[PDB]
RNA sequence: GCUUUACUGCAGGCUGUCGCUGAG
RNA sequence: GCACGGAGGCGAAGAACCAUGGAUUUCCGAAUGAGAAUCUCUAACAAUUGCUUCGCGCAAUGAGGAACCCCGAGAACUGAAACAUCUCAGUAUCGGGAGGAACAGAAAACGCAAUGUGAUGUCGUUAGUAACCGCGAGUGAACGCGAUACAGCCCAAACC
């Protein structure tokens, strides 16, 4: 069986997203949802996950832009990895 | 109008595309029939024997 | 004493004589709005299909086939061809009306085996002929030591090869000596000359 | 019907089937167009069944004229599975043959009256 | 035009297909991509 | 290697599949900060990982869970 | 390739006959 | 692994490597819930069948394979120094189907005519013999014989 999540997609945009504002890119599985990528991830690092939006990559992959509540601190979460 | 190089300016239409069934490039499009396998056309697999020299 | 079958057999030696002969004047009439391909549940010759294996038991299952009379259905030729060959009319199939219907019949049974086959009559364009198919997969048949020779791998698609009755008749193998020449071990075999 | 030229009124058809009864209990009883024809052909019928409702009609159609000229009376019956539950078998059958009856040899003697009569 | 999801799969696999023979495979194998796809002078399949 | 066959038998049904969401965890982690350019790397594990975890999958399907 | 009262045949059309087809 | 780099790792808890057996085995694909250029939409033997607890409950078929095999359809160039029958040729090619081999097979045979042989293939021969044929060009067996291998049986019906 496939995983939801594959690794956290780590690029100079997607650290302006999570330091300004609040939100962690990955790479998932193009199967996945929008709304299974968002539990995964809770799952996954205990957060709270407010948006996801997704776009399937010339990669072959999929990559998620997930948006953490203001209670989380995506810059923390993204630090213990 | 020529039918050599003027005539050439007009084809940007698809045809034959990637078969789902054997991975040529000649799924017409159109006839959702592949040219080489038969995909579309026959469950059994395209095949003459003309494609060889009769003895071989 | 004469069997009751004998009775069966005797009527049908001449069809169009006393009561079958207004037997078939009737069935004709709702055979003429039956499919190509009906299954029935008992022959209508008993004595006949049991003379030819059959047997009221499961798996054997038997089937009116209708075919056009007359030669062969032929395009006309759309390219050169010598006189010999500019023939249209004239030209008939090699392969009898009787084992049309078997191999017909077969098809709509695709798990089923051709047994043997016989005529039941025909009016002024059909031609009707009762097929005898088994199936080669349920036990009684597999445990019959009368039939279940025809379970047998082997004889997988017999009627499209011809190991039917009318089959080998029909590829001339009828006589042992004289005239089968080209005939055995195959009409393939000898080139295709009989 | 081919094979049938005088209608059998039911009530005559119950007399009837109520002889087998007792025949096959008391007396001898063949099930079977094949035991049948030979019990015609062997003499040996006194009265023989033969359903109506027999599909290919062939199987019966001799019934009549072999029993005519064999003088053995026949009676005709409308349900196939009547006349094979009558003759005691859990299926059906396309004709009888009473074999020498018992305890019914009198109303039976006399059904062969009443069709002979029905012409 | 407008490409699916399964065609931009095969697009992508093919930009991948057309990149060198990396470095350190020379050197493990002591010494070319015969499968190089320039966009303008080679045509995909579809 | 640090995880033998012997020892994924030792488990209970219920130790494997602690021990399978953690190696899982060990991997995810391992390819991140591979994904990040990360070069703590060790090359030989995030190798050992996938062996280790079909390994454990293996003796689940074999001991029934 | 084409043509025709070139040679030989082949479709097609018309027509007689048989089978389907039975009562006075 | 090919693949001889860099870094790292595995192996005496006997790895590599080989054999057999087993696990896993994405999507399309006969492709079978439905649709689709390998993706998608809301439980599926789709379709045709057999049995049937008449419920897809139990089963069958489908497609592939180097050719070989069996059953059907069936040319023309060419040869005849033209060409029409004839020949190329039942070839090329086409439709359907089986197996590991197929097909054939235990005489309504043969017919060295016999006081004889004795299922069937095949091989050698019989023989370019007999037979065909604008009796042109061409076409062309069989019985038998010598070998190979051998194997002989089951229904329908009568009587139950
Ligand atoms: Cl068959
Ligand atoms: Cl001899
Ligand atoms: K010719
Ligand atoms: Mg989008
Ligand atoms: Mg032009
Ligand atoms: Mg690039
Ligand atoms: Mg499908
Ligand atoms: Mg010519
Ligand atoms: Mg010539
Ligand atoms: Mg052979
Ligand atoms: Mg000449
Ligand atoms: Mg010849
Ligand atoms: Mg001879
Ligand atoms: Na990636
Ligand atoms: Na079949
Ligand atoms: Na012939
Ligand atoms: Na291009
Ligand atoms: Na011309
Ligand atoms: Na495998
Ligand atoms: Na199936
Ligand atoms: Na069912
Ligand atoms: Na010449
Ligand atoms: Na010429
Ligand atoms: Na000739
Ligand atoms: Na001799």
């Amino acid at each position: 069986s496939w995983d939801v999540i594959k690794h956290p997609h780590v690029t100079e945009k997607a650290m302006n997203d999570m330091d300004f504002q609040n939100k962690l890119q990955f790479a998932v599985d193009d199967r996945a949802s929008k709304g299974e990528v968002a539990d995964a991830v809770e799952e996954q690092y205990d957060v709270t996950v407010e948006q996801v939006n997704t776009q399937n990559t010339m990669d072959g992959e999929k990559k998620a832009v997930v948006r953490l509540s203001e209670d989380d601190d995506a810059q923390e979460v993204a630090s213990r990895i | 109008t020529g039918a050599g190089t003027p005539s050439q300016g007009k084809k940007n239409t698809t045809t034959h595309t990637k078969c789902r069934r054997c991975g040529e490039k000649s799924y017409h499009t159109k006839k959702k029939v592949c040219s080489s396998c038969g995909f579309g056309k026959s469950a059994k697999r395209r095949d003459y024997e003309w494609q060889s020299k009769a003895g071989e | 004493a004469r069997s009751a079958y004998s009775y069966i057999r005797e009527a049908w030696k001449r069809p169009k004589e006393g009561q079958i002969a207004e037997l078939m004047w009737h069935r004709m009439q709702e055979w003429r709005n039956e499919p190509a391909v009906v299954r029935i549940e008992r022959p209508t010759r008993l004595d006949r299909a049991r003379s030819l294996g059959y047997k009221a038991k499961q798996g054997i299952i038997v089937v009116r086939v209708a075919i056009r009379k007359g030669s062969s259905r032929r395009t006309r030729f759309n390219k050169g061809r010598r006189s010999k060959r500019m023939m249209v009319n004239r030209i008939t199939r090699k392969k009898n009306i009787q084992r049309i219907a078997e191999e017909r019949a077969n098809r709509k049974f695709p798990n089923l085996r051709v047994l043997n086959s016989y005529s039941v009559g025909e009016d002024g364009r059909h031609k009707w002929h009762e097929v005898i198919l088994i199936d080669p997969d349920h036990p009684a048949i597999k445990s019959d030591d009368q039939l279940s020779w025809i379970s047998r791998t082997r004889h997988r698609l017999r009627t499209f090869r011809g190991l039917t009755s009318a089959g080998r008749r029909c590829r001339g193998l009828r006589g042992q000596g004289k005239g089968s020449e080209k005939v055995r071990p195959s009409l393939r075999v000898n080139g295709a000359k009989a | 019907p081919v094979y049938v030229d005088f209608d059998v009124p039911a009530d005559l058809e119950d007399d009837a089937l109520e002889a087998l009864e007792v025949a096959r209990d008391t007396g001898a009883v063949k099930k079977g167009t094949n035991e049948t024809t030979k019990s015609i052909e062997r003499g040996s019928a006194e009265l023989v069944f033969v359903a109506e409702d027999v599909q290919p009609e062939e199987i019966v159609m001799h019934i009549p004229e072999l029993a005519d000229e064999k003088g053995v009376p026949f009676i005709f019956v409308e349900q196939q599975d009547d006349l094979g539950h009558a003759a005691g078998l859990e299926v059906g059958s396309a004709a009888a043959a009473v074999t020498d009856a018992g305890a019914a040899a009198t109303v039976l003697e006399e059904i062969a009256d009443k069709v002979e009569e029905l012409r | 035009g407008k490409k699916s999801k399964a065609t931009k799969k095969r697009l992508a696999k093919l930009d991948n297909q057309n990149s060198r023979v990396p470095a350190w495979v020379m050197l493990k194998t002591d010494e070319r991509n015969h499968k190089r796809r320039h966009w303008r002078r080679n045509d995909t399949d579809e | 290697t640090v995880l033998h066959v012997q020892e994924i038998r030792d488990m209970t049904p219920a130790e494997r599949e602690a021990e399978l969401d953690d190696l899982k965890t060990e991997l995810l982690n391992a390819r991140a900060v591979q994904a990040a350019g990360g070069a703590p790397e060790n090359p030989g594990r995030i190798k050992e990982l996938r062996k280790a975890i079909a390994r454990i999958k293996t003796i689940q399907g074999e001991e029934g869970d």
